């Protein structure tokens, strides 16, 4: 809206970054990382000769992806949970 | 927020000390600055208590209320999203309708107190930012909880006079019955807490211990508890209402007072006034205590409608439950059915300025009637003059600027994020705009100090005033008002034709720019098809030819304002849906009055049944292209034909792009939908030829100095650079950029021999080359925006299929860039020309459509650097960097060429490097790429040029 090309002008490197997508209901996308540079369309227009290596270009195996499986599963209550806490009260006497 | 009660009390005490007496100027200053800086860093959630205290007596609007008004104009300006946006302000919550009604009450109080208090300069200077801030903070779609409020008046709440007012006995039986029932229902509330009411006093009963049924329970204390409800019902009949029962009917009762049922809106308002009755009946006794101490105000002694959610609920919920309990038990009470449209803030607020607009017409009726008298000072409405133009005009300015998206929002075309308006609210803002046009009609000389304010606020009124609902299913009064305004404006332009050969100064500075903005606003909707018809279309019909006659005239008086006329006619050209420039196919055009009307109807409307006869002065678009092609071939000059460039080119470049969408080449949605003929032969060739013609006129008049119209010619050709034929590149863009390159190179040669010259000769020659470089930057800023649009249009094609013309252009613009980088005088003359003609905004406009950061030359270099970056090979990219470190060694370009001839022996290996491997793979598999570029001459030339571009670009960004 201001007119600059970059969406985020300053990002910390931190612990790294990963190609990510969130598809809604009844939505179809094609997450082409760029295993084949010829298969990567519009890359000559944007990304090539600007210094952008296609992500996952030499990686011979297709990149293993991780999807947010919406199946409920029991996991231990974190000690850092900002809403619930679990106390390990000892046995003592007249109390288990 | 954890300890908000004590910050509330501390804010209250600081306000008490700030308005307290026995304080010097500095002593009160410290307290008031503490108040301001304190509220600056306090969440607006807990400030509503101070806002209640503040709205109690800020409407007094005196010196003691000066600084609180400043506090309000800081706070309400700060928390815009908290009060206005339906979604709450970031990291905080959303305002309550409670606090929103304090906002409304504060705005109305300041407005009416300003309308009563006589004009004081000191007061009005500060009161008006507060009004703008409150208007911005309060959202338009907000509706008050009760439109028909009590609106009564340390105010003393007057107790309801129904204690002594007689009560009819046809409805006095149930007053007693209901009061006794509420005592019984209090006992029922006791037993709902598992506390059975006991005949005697018992400690185990946590709630009211001693309670008996009315047969034995003492009548005196029955009346003690029951008198507030008895008085409440007696009030509810006494305040001009009828609580007479709908049906014939009139210690533990299960049904309590409930508020489930809805009932009428005015009856809800009466219930709200009944809550006001509760407040004042309880508040008389509390005010008796308050005046005994003479300190502050009890928190609930402040009006119930200003109280917060819980304390206002203590009366509101009681009123609703009592009235709806009546209605459920068959006891409907009737008091007027005001629509929610009029209940909305925005409708009532702009209607309020409509009523003060007729009051402003009253003071202009006392001003215009006496302006004929010389040296007149009779001002019976001096307060009206010093209120309207002083406060209300920038008030509607700011409000319309900050809520124009909702005025312009439409139930179908939803533009405002908050929402859209009602049809009535859409039409009378148009009527307000027309009545302000009448208010300024022939009054440019009058209120001259506020004349720029009038014209700017009417520009703000000239936008978001038409939601294409007044024209389509709108009140005929407002439709006739706007149609007569159009007819009067066209007759006004017809008066300027006689003048050019007080309306003259009312047009050259007020009516013409506002007409320009209005037509631009119509074009930005692009729904002028329904707006410009019948009277509107005939008025624009004659306006178009009349201003063409002004273009025909060649006196200096029309010369001085012809650019403004040109902007207006371009706007109406993009707002005219008749295809005025195609008279041959006006029957093909459906929007024409010829198509819509019968020949007899045209005759009685005064139309010659033909656009040709209607405009004998303006020919067809084919004739205009023949003219402009002949003029460009003959080398048109700005002194030779100023009218063509500033008048007729706006016609052509506003008609052809917009009417391509109506042209046959534009894809119709379907064959039956596109069954009406396109009524134009423009297609895309006419756009392409028009762009070529303006490029030719710019390069032909590039030599002559002055010609300031280059800037507005460029922004007028902004929509025409898009969708151009690719051959135009080598046909026009390459030759004129080559001419500019060679000219600029001669100027840099003059600068270099000027450095070689003596000192005083260097200074004088430096001034003359500053003049030459300023006109050079003028020509660059006239042409290179077109280059930017063209290169963003065709960058993808030139990158997918490499273009030799594009590479030649790369070398062209690149050596222009290196001239700019070497010449420091060039850079500062670019900045000088930019600050002279305000091109800093124009460069950003060109960049967004399709200083050093906003430098046009470096911008068009970074747009099209990928062209030369494809020109160079990935194996030669290593040579590129090496030549870059070498150029950072400040080596001469002949030297860079010879050492690169040496350096051909260590080109980076592509097969060894995994990155260079695929870069070489794509570069070689590029369809237009050949191995002929491996020749050493081509390698050294292309690597030298490209690496020079990168070097100079990095020196520009960070030396």
């Amino acid at each position: 809206d201001s007119g600059s090309e970059t969406a985020f002008r300053e990002i910390e490197i931190g612990d790294g970054f990963l190609p990510v997508c969130s598809l809604g209901p009844g939505q179809v996308g094609h997450l082409n990382l760029g295993q084949d540079v010829s298969s990567l369309r519009f890359f000559a227009i944007c990304g090539l000769q600007e210094g952008f290596e296609p992500f996952a270009i030499n990686m011979q195996r297709p990149v293993t992806t991780w999807f947010s499986k919406s199946l409920p599963q029991f996991e231990p209550v974190p000690p850092e949970h900002p809403h619930y806490e679990v106390a390990r009260m000892d046995g003592t006497v007249d109390t288990p | 927020e954890h300890r908000a009660i004590m910050v509330d009390s501390m804010l209250h005490t600081v306000y008490r000390l700030s308005r307290g007496r026995s304080l010097t100027k500095a002593q009160r200053d410290v307290i008031e600055d503490c108040l301001m800086a304190l509220c600056r860093y306090i969440r607006p959630s807990m400030l509503q208590h101070l806002l209640r205290r503040l709205v109690f007596d800020v409407p007094i609007l005196n010196e003691f209320a000066k600084m609180p008004l400043k506090l309000l104009t800081n706070h309400y300006e700060r928390c815009w999203k908290y009060y206005c946006l339906p979604t709450g302000w970031a990291n905080f919550g959303v305002t309550s309708e409670e606090e929103l009604h304090l906002t409304r009450k504060l705005f109305w109080g300041i407005f009416d107190s300003l309308a009563h208090k006589k004009y004081d300069q000191e007061l009005y200077r500060m009161a008006m930012p507060c009004l703008c801030a409150i208007a911005g903070a309060l959202p338009p779609d907000y509706v008050d909880a009760s439109y028909s409020s009590k609106a009564e008046k340390n105010f003393d709440p007057r107790p309801v006079e129904t204690l002594n007012v007689i009560i009819p006995e046809k409805l006095d039986s149930f007053i007693n019955k209901f009061a006794e029932y509420t005592h019984e229902k209090w006992a029922f509330d006791k037993i709902q807490n598992n506390w059975s009411y006991g005949e005697n006093v018992d400690e185990e009963l946590k709630t009211h211990p001693m309670l008996r049924p009315y047969k034995t329970f003492s009548e005196k204390d029955k009346e003690i508890y029951r008198w507030p409800i008895k008085e409440s019902l007696k009030a509810m009949i006494a305040w001009e209402w009828t609580i007479e029962k709908a049906r014939e009917g009139e210690y533990n009762p299960q049904p309590p007072d409930l508020s489930g049922v809805t009932l009428s809106r005015e009856l809800q308002a009466m219930a709200e006034q009944l809550a006001e009755n509760y407040h004042n009946t309880w508040g008389r006794k509390k005010k008796q205590e308050l005046e005994a101490k003479g300190g502050g105000t009890h928190p609930l002694l402040v009006p119930y409608d200003t109280l917060t959610a819980k304390e206002k609920a203590r009366d509101r919920e009681k009123a609703q439950e009592l009235l709806k309990f009546l209605q459920m038990n068959g006891y409907a009470v009737t008091r007027l059915d005001t629509s929610s449209i009029e209940k909305r803030f925005a409708f009532g607020f702009l209607q309020q300025l409509l009523r003060w607009m007729d009051i402003s017409q009253e003071f202009i009726a006392h001003l215009e009637a006496v302006v004929s008298s010389g040296r007149v000072e009779k001002s019976p409405h001096e307060q009206e003059i010093k209120f309207f133009a002083k406060i209300l005009l920038p008030l509607i300015n700011q409000y319309f600027t900050n809520h124009c998206l909702y005025f312009l929002s439409t139930p179908a075309k939803v533009l405002g994020s908050g929402g859209h308006a009602s049809n009535k609210e859409k039409e009378m803002i148009t009527s307000l705009f027309c009545k302000l046009a009448a208010l300024v009609r022939h009054r440019v000389s009058l209120f001259g100090t506020d004349a720029p304010a009038v014209v700017n606020c009417l520009h703000i009124l000239a936008r978001s005033l038409d939601a294409r609902t007044v024209m389509k299913s709108g009140p005929e009064i407002v439709k006739a008002g706007l149609r007569s305004f159009f007819e009067s404006a066209s007759e006004d332009i017809e008066k300027m034709v006689e003048n050019l050969r007080q309306n003259l100064t009312y047009t050259t500075v007020a009516l013409l720019p506002v007409l320009t903005t209005l037509f631009q606003h119509i074009a930005q909707h692009q729904f002028g098809d329904d707006v410009i018809l019948d009277d509107v279309q005939v008025s624009c019909y004659r306006t178009l030819c009349s201003i063409y006659s002004l273009g025909t005239t060649k006196n200096t008086y029309v010369e001085k304002l012809r650019p403004a006329l040109g902007e207006c006619l371009a706007r109406l050209a993009a707002a005219m849906p008749v295809a005025f420039l195609e008279p041959q196919l006006n029957e093909y055009n459906a929007c024409s009055v010829y198509t819509t009307k019968s020949p007899r109807e045209r005759a009685i409307l005064g139309l010659p049944n033909s656009v040709e006869e209607m405009c004998p002065d303006i020919p067809v678009l084919d004739r205009l292209m023949a003219d402009i092609g002949g003029l460009a071939e003959s080398g048109a000059r700005y002194t030779e034909m100023p009218h063509v460039i500033e008048i007729t080119l706006p016609m052509l470049c506003s008609y052809l792009p917009r009417w391509w969408e109506r042209g046959p080449e534009a894809p119709p949605p379907a064959l039956p939908a596109g069954a009406p003929p396109p009524c134009t032969a423009v297609t895309s060739d006419h756009l392409n030829s028009l762009l070529g013609n303006i490029l030719r006129i710019i390069v032909n008049n590039l030599g002559i100095d002055e010609a300031t119209w280059m800037k507005r010619l460029a922004v007028f050709a902004q929509p025409i650079v898009s969708r151009a034929r690719p051959e135009l590149l080598h046909s026009h863009f390459i030759p004129t950029i080559g001419r500019l390159r060679k000219r600029a190179g001669k100027v840099v040669a003059e600068e270099e021999q000027l450095r070689l010259e003596a000192k005083a000769e260097a200074e004088e020659g430096e001034l003359l080359v500053r003049d030459e470089f300023s006109v050079l930057c003028r020509d660059l800023y006239a042409l290179y925006p077109l280059l930017i649009r063209y290169v963003d249009n065709n960058r993808a094609h030139w990158l997918t299929e490499p273009n030799a013309n594009a590479e030649e252009l790369f070398r062209m613009v690149g050596e222009i860039f290196i001239y700019w980088s070497k010449s420091h005088n060039f850079k500062r003359e670019e900045q000088n020309f930019v600050v002279q003609n305000e091109i800093n905004n124009m460069s950003f406009l060109t960049a967004d459509s399709k200083s050093v950061q906003t430098s046009l030359i470096v911008a068009t270099l970074k747009k099209m650097l990928p062209i030369g970056l494809n020109m160079c090979a990935p194996t030669d990219q290593d040579l590129i960097m090496l030549a870059k470190t070498r150029y950072a060694l400040k080596d001469t370009d002949e030297e860079v060429r010879e050492f690169l001839q040496n350096n051909l022996h260590l080109q980076g290996k592509v097969e060894g490097s995994p990155s260079l491997r695929w870069q070489m793979a794509l570069y070689r598999g590029l369809p237009g790429r050949e191995e002929d570029a491996d020749d050493p001459e081509k390698i050294v030339r292309r690597v030298q040029e490209v690496s020079a571009v990168l070097y100079h670009l990095e020196q520009t960004e960070h030396p």
